């Protein structure tokens, strides 16, 4: 999509099975943890990181990328 | 060149060094990386690398001067290595000490050829042979000096007529060292070899005819009974052939495959030189390396080695047939034909035809760039390490191999000499019992032959150890000098009958095997066993310990004393029985001492028989039998136990071990009588784990039966004989069921038997095992 | 870049005997020439080439090339690495009028991979055009003679075609000594070679030989030997077209591709320890050796990721061991700091640096292909061209 | 030692062997073990009118001869005369 309409902004409220509601298989982190790259390649998109939020202590890492820390990988932090 | 070209030729000592072989496989393109690997150990060399030894030693035999030609139109026409049976291979530090002779030199009218062969021995064992065959080509007339020799396709000989060993008997040549003999119903096998000293290419000056002649037993294990030796002059033919070829066959131990099988159609490269072979072998023929020899030879130029070739293709193969292994190959064969140059590729086909004594039997054939072909032969490979089981009763079903009783001419001799046997001798054919499972069967004892054979079946004794009494015990009752007849019951069918199962299947596996023996599909150094009942099956198939006959007639006997220990209600049904039992499903930690914990239990506690039989496979099957009250009873406290899933392991190791034994005890003698109120005609069901076996009412393989067993060993004693034995096929190959180690004669073996039997004549041998010290 | 990213690298010289020959002529044959003096001045080396090692004949006539089995092989094959990367240094620093010593002078460092080191610290003396040749020599005959050493101590055998056949259908290749095993770390594959070895002897032994990245791994060992652990993989796999999207994460099967390289001889194993030592002889009875004072810059071990200049004794000795003997931790070294890098070694498109990027990606560094001319859309890293623009075009920078 | 002693040891051995086969249980499991794993065999042949070894293989095998099966590349085949005739006479058609 994003290649496609490369101006206009584009969010990406991911989340995993984690979150209340509907609710997928998928770990919250492994497929972020393998494609923030691929994302970063497109600035038309807004990232944002749920399931699984209450506070900040909770979220400040995801927003400093010093979870990708402990996975041993270069730190993602998170635009929303 | 005054060498006795009849003499033998002595070669000389040569040790192996790992930097010969390492060289010798480069110079051929042996890239099997199993002949090589780190330096310092026993690396094991090629079949081959046996020529380099054999060379000097192989051709001492064609200077002489009185065999006499040109070295240089000389042709190498074929060559083979036969690795003999029970050598090893060869490897590095295997010094070897190499002989040779001339088999034959014979004078056609295009030259002359000269057949070598030639023997290896480490530590004085022979360890293989090589056949060469060269061809001086030209035109020669010293036959003075020519001769032939060869051994001939062993022949077979059919005697059922009286007539015919009269004309043999008329004869000079076969002599014997009893001419008291028998010799009707009887099959001789003529292993013969021929030597000849020739005047002329077609008409003979002196004839030798010599060989043994064996005889089948009732196992077919040929033994000798005389010899050949025919002596002659001027001949134009050989008789001692002649009288057997359209009297007798040929007993061909190979066989064809039904359709052939192609492996493989290959390619290679020879060298661009011949050098370094030439350097390996020390085959310094110019022929491959100068030029101005071959020119001299009015050849294309400087060939490649044959010998090179023979390498190539066999490594070619060892790969691919053998899957790189080299040990399985023990023979190989190849035939020139025409000669190849350095730098040419060819299509060397592969193609799996023949069977021979259990391995296989291959051909090759090398064709050329232009599509013509140089190379061919065959190839003696042996097959992967193999094993043979046999089943057990149970397995049983109608028209069980009579499918093939119709087809495999080995198995109905098989089934007849036995169905026959039994006819003569206890009144009743199986192949009227196979087809067709009969509920009954009535046997009349007729005339002459019906007393025969009611006495036959009275003259049987149910000895049974009591006492230590040998108790001289009648096994039929009902029958008696005033009887005429008799009756055998079997509700659903007597092929539901141990009675009559264990026979049939004996017959059948017996009856395969041999169809097998004769397609040659049977190794020597094979494997064999059974399960509590193809151990007889395996011991004649294997070994030919003993005929067809003895062996059922025993297998008979066994089958009756199994059923008699126990006994039946009006049919024959009794309140033994036996069940199959999986740990794995009461519990995946159900463990092989679970079942101890919890048939024990029922054992001591109802006082009635349960035992495990037969250890199947660990944690997964293991078969009890014994009092079906208490056996039905273990399965209720396993279905119980299952649904509750109380893991007797985590009583073991939650409760003290001894605790666990009143728990238990409680749990047992609960289940038993919540169980053991079943009516007499029990009826036996899968729960959750264990499994009947009906067709089965007899707890066999469990110590209620210890006392059946000197009956039969006596019978056995009697009806095998210690020569018709061979060790050669048990040391290993063998394996008991009693003891699941590979038969093996020794203390320790006999020990390991005693102890757990406690019998005599183990502890009176290793008492007087010193008899072994001759 | 070391071994073990392509099939034929022998190709990636036709460019340089073919594009740059008028640049590199005089170097190759240099290098050939030397070459065939190791083979003759050698005592035994005229068997293992059996068709020989005249190459500049294999390059005019394609025709003239043996194939792989013979030219992937290792002491035919390692120094036509090492050379075919010094040629692509050579042209660079050419094209910038650079002479060696002047390029060195502009880098952090360097490093290797399995072999591509000795290469490295080779530049790490260059200071000419002149006293080139002489670390070409250096350390073409450290390739050689390591190959060498080394197809003896545990040469090629053919493999039987039973395995050769189920391999294809089970979605592998030709086996060889060495494994690659992605989506997978360090420890799982210990537990597997633990187990597969608990059956099997030393000289069967198989071990980890390459942490290449944290899942892509790579072992070493008897095609036997490996071909048995890939069975015992078998076991696990779980066909990337399963679609276990319908199962939870932690409830799902460890599905990962995994396969042989194109190598012919086990690196960083025990298999080849015995030959070490008989290089370190084949080399002082040559007049090779390496110093500290001569590198100025830092080279790091694929092992400790420390400097050699930082060393208590010889380095080739070192450099060796770490090439048959010990495995590298390829971020263990790669623990510098940079902006960008530049492999020269082979494969280029499948070489080292696309994997280093693959982990160094998120870390703000720039990788390219110094190889070959060619395009990558995404423009995640880069190649040749994009070394010698003088524009901005070329200062591209990765975040 | 001397053939014809040891025959005759062997003959005796052999006897009780049989004899007492009849009561002490099978050891299967120690068979099935040793010929399959201290000789290595390749083949196992099932010679009966049904296949049961063959289902009492294949399931020891993989159930405590997997590791060790694909540890040294083994194909170990177990067939039956029942239902493998081919895969025994080696006369399958393409």
């Amino acid at each position: 999509i994003a290649k496609a309409h490369p101006n206009f902004p584009i969010a990406l409220q991911w989340t995993g099975g984690r979150g209340g509601g509907h609710h997928s298989f998928e770990d919250a982190h492994t497929p972020m943890l393998q494609m923030y790259s691929k994302i970063r390649r497109h600035p038309n998109i807004m990232l944002i990181f749920g399931s699984g939020f209450g506070s900040a202590d909770d979220t400040y890492p995801y927003l400093t990328g010093e979870w990708s820390t402990k996975f041993d990988y270069p730190p993602m932090p998170f635009d929303g | 060149l005054d060498f006795d070209p009849r003499d033998v030729i002595k070669g000389k000592d040569f040790e192996i060094t790992a930097k010969e072989v390492y060289d010798f496989t480069h110079a051929v393109g042996n890239n099997c990386e199993d002949f090589v690997s780190r330096p310092d150990r026993t690396m094991l060399a090629p079949m081959d690398f046996a020529i380099v030894v054999g060379w000097r030693a192989i051709i001492k035999a064609i200077f002489p001067n009185t065999v006499d030609g040109d070295l240089l139109k000389l042709v190498h026409l074929s060559n083979g290595y036969k690795m003999i049976p029970g050598a090893k291979p060869l490897q590095v530090g295997d010094v070897v000490s190499t002989t040779a002779v001339i088999e034959s030199v014979v004078n056609q009218p295009t030259g002359k050829i000269v057949d070598v062969v030639g023997t290896l021995s480490r530590n004085g064992k022979p360890v293989m042979e090589v056949t060469s065959s060269f061809f001086y080509r030209g035109n020669y007339t010293d036959f003075e000096n020519t001769f032939q020799k060869t051994v001939e396709p062993v022949y077979q000989m059919h005697i059922k007529t009286s007539k015919d060993i009269a004309v043999l008997r008329s004869k000079e040549w076969f002599q014997l060292d009893d001419e008291d003999f028998d010799l009707l119903n009887k099959t001789l096998t003529f292993e013969t070899e021929t030597e000849v000293t020739f005047k002329n290419a077609n008409i003979f000056s002196s004839v030798k005819c010599f060989g043994p002649i064996k005889v089948e037993l009732p196992t077919k294990e040929t033994v000798e009974i005389g010899i050949v030796d025919y002596e002659a002059g001027a001949s134009h033919g050989n008789p001692v052939v002649d009288f057997l070829k359209r009297n007798g066959s040929t007993l061909e131990q190979k066989v064809n495959l039904e359709n052939p099988i192609p492996i493989a159609v290959l390619d290679s490269y020879t060298p661009s030189t011949n050098e370094p072979y030439a350097r390996v072998s020390g085959d310094l023929n110019p022929i491959h390396v100068s030029r101005h020899f071959a020119s001299y030879a009015n050849l294309p130029g400087t060939i490649t080695h044959g010998m090179f070739s023979s390498a190539s293709v066999r490594a070619l193969i060892e790969n691919w047939a053998a899957d790189s292994v080299s040990s399985r190959v023990r023979g190989y064969t190849c035939q020139f034909v025409d000669m190849v140059l350095p730098n040419t590729a060819l299509k060397t086909s592969i193609q799996h035809v023949g069977m021979i004594n259990g391995r296989k039997l291959i051909k090759f054939e090398t064709r050329n760039e232009d599509d013509v072909v140089v190379l061919t032969g065959e190839a003696e490979i042996e097959q992967p390490v193999t094993t043979f089981v046999f089943t057990g009763q149970g397995s049983q079903e109608q028209g069980m191999g009579m499918d093939l009783y119709k087809t495999s001419k080995a198995a109905q001799d098989v089934w007849n000499r036995a169905d026959n046997h039994f006819k003569d001798t206890y009144g009743f054919s199986i192949l009227d019992i196979v087809i067709n499972n009969p509920v009954n069967l009535t046997i009349h004892f007729g005339g002459e032959k019906g007393k025969r054979i009611r006495e036959n079946y009275s003259a049987m004794i149910f000895e049974t150890i009591v006492d230590g009494k040998l108790k001289t015990e009648k096994i039929f009752k009902e029958i008696n000098e005033h009887s005429t007849s008799y009756t055998f019951r079997s509700e659903k069918g007597l092929l539901s009958a141990t009675q009559f199962t264990q026979p049939a299947l004996t017959l059948m596996e017996k009856a395969a095997f041999e169809d097998l023996k004769s397609k040659g599909l049977i190794p020597a150094d094979a494997t064999f066993a059974g399960h509590s009942l193809g151990e007889y099956a395996a011991l004649a198939s294997l070994a030919d310990v003993m005929s067809i006959e003895s062996l059922v007639e025993v297998v008979f006997y066994r089958g009756m004393t199994m059923q008699v220990a126990v006994p039946r209600d009006e049919l024959g049904r009794s309140n033994y029985g036996m069940i199959a039992i999986n740990p794995g499903r009461v519990a995946a930690s159900f463990s092989q001492e679970a079942l101890q914990y919890v048939v024990e239990r029922v054992g001591k506690r109802t006082g009635w028989l349960v035992e495990i039989v037969n250890y199947n496979v660990e944690n997964q099957q293991y078969v009890a039998a014994g009092d079906l009250r208490a056996l039905d009873t273990v399965t209720n406290v396993l279905n119980f136990i299952k649904l509750q899933k109380i893991d007797i392991i985590e009583l073991q190791k939650s409760l003290s071990l001894e605790e666990v034994e009143g728990h238990l005890f409680e749990i047992i003698d609960e289940a038993s009588k919540k169980s053991a109120v079943k009516p007499r005609p029990l009826k036996l069901e899968r729960g959750f784990a264990c499994i009947p076996l009906v067709g089965i009412s007899v707890p066999f393989h469990s110590t209620y039966l210890m006392n059946g067993v000197k009956p039969f060993k006596s019978f056995l004693k009697k009806n095998i004989i210690k020569e018709n034995v061979k060790v050669a096929r048990l040391a290993g190959k063998y394996i008991p069921n009693l003891t699941a180690k590979p038969f093996q004669v020794t203390k320790e073996y006999f020990q390991d038997v005693y102890d757990l039997t406690g019998s005599e004549p183990i502890k009176e041998i290793i008492d007087n095992w010193e008899k072994y010290e001759q | 870049g070391g071994q073990g990213n392509t099939d034929d690298y022998f190709e990636e010289l036709r460019d340089l005997y073919q594009t740059y020959h008028v640049l590199v002529g005089d170097l190759i044959k240099f290098s050939a020439e030397t070459l065939s003096e190791l083979i003759r001045t050698t005592l035994d080396a005229e068997k293992v080439f059996t068709q020989g090692l005249n190459i500049l004949e294999w390059l005019e006539n394609p025709s003239n090339t043996p194939d792989k089995d013979y030219l992937l092989s290792i002491p035919i094959s390692c120094p036509l690495i090492g050379v075919i990367q010094l040629a692509h240094y050579v042209v660079t620093a050419k094209l910038l009028g650079f002479t060696p010593g002047e390029l060195r002078s502009y880098l952090k460092g360097a490093t290797g991979h399995s072999q591509g080191l000795v290469t490295a610290v080779a530049i790490a003396e260059t200071d000419s055009w002149e006293s080139f040749f002489v670390s070409v020599r250096k350390a073409i005959t450290v390739l050689f003679f390591i190959g060498v050493r080394c197809y003896e101590a545990y040469p090629n055998t053919s493999l039987p075609p039973s395995i050769l056949e189920d391999s294809l259908e089970n979605n592998e290749g030709v086996p060889s000594p060495m494994l690659s095993i992605s989506n997978l770390t360090q420890e799982q594959v210990q537990d597997y070679v633990n187990k597969t070895n608990s059956h099997l002897p030393a000289g069967k032994q198989v071990e980890i030989s390459l942490v290449n990245g944290a899942k892509n791994l790579v072992v070493s060992g008897p095609p036997q030997s490996l071909y048995g652990l890939n069975l015992t993989l078998r076991k696990a796999k779980a066909p990337s077209g399963l679609d276990q999207s319908r199962i939870p994460f932690s409830e799902r099967k460890l599905k990962f591709s995994n396969r042989f390289l194109p190598v012919a001889s086990p690196f960083h194993s025990h298999l080849l320890v015995p030959a070490s030592d008989l290089i370190n002889k084949d080399l002082v009875k040559n007049n090779v050796s390496f110093n500290a004072k001569d590198i100025q810059i830092p080279v790091y071990d694929t092992f400790d990721g420390s400097d050699l200049r930082v060393l208590s004794g010889s380095i080739s000795e070192r450099i060796v061991d770490c090439i048959i003997r010990l495995p590298v931790k390829w971020e263990t070294t790669t623990q510098f700091k940079a902006t960008h890098i530049l492999d020269f070694g082979p494969g280029g498109a499948s070489g080292l640096g696309v994997l280093t990027h693959r982990n160094k990606d998120g870390t703000g560094v720039r990788v390219i292909v110094a190889g070959t001319l060619d395009i990558n859309p995404d423009d995640d890293y880069g190649f040749k061209q994009e070394i010698f623009d003088v524009t901005s075009n070329g200062l591209k920078k990765n975040p | 030692m001397k053939p014809e002693v040891e025959q005759e040891l062997a003959h005796i051995l052999l006897t009780e062997l049989l004899a007492y086969q009849f009561a002490s249980p099978v050891r299967w499991i120690e068979t099935q073990d040793v010929f399959l794993k201290d000789f290595n065999t390749e083949r196992v042949v099932e010679i009966g009118p049904s296949p049961t070894l063959a289902g009492m293989a294949q399931r020891t095998l993989k159930n405590k001869y997997e590791s060790y099966d694909a540890a040294l590349s083994l194909h170990r085949e177990i067939l039956c005369y029942s239902k493998d005739a081919k895969e025994i006479y080696y006369t399958p058609d393409p």
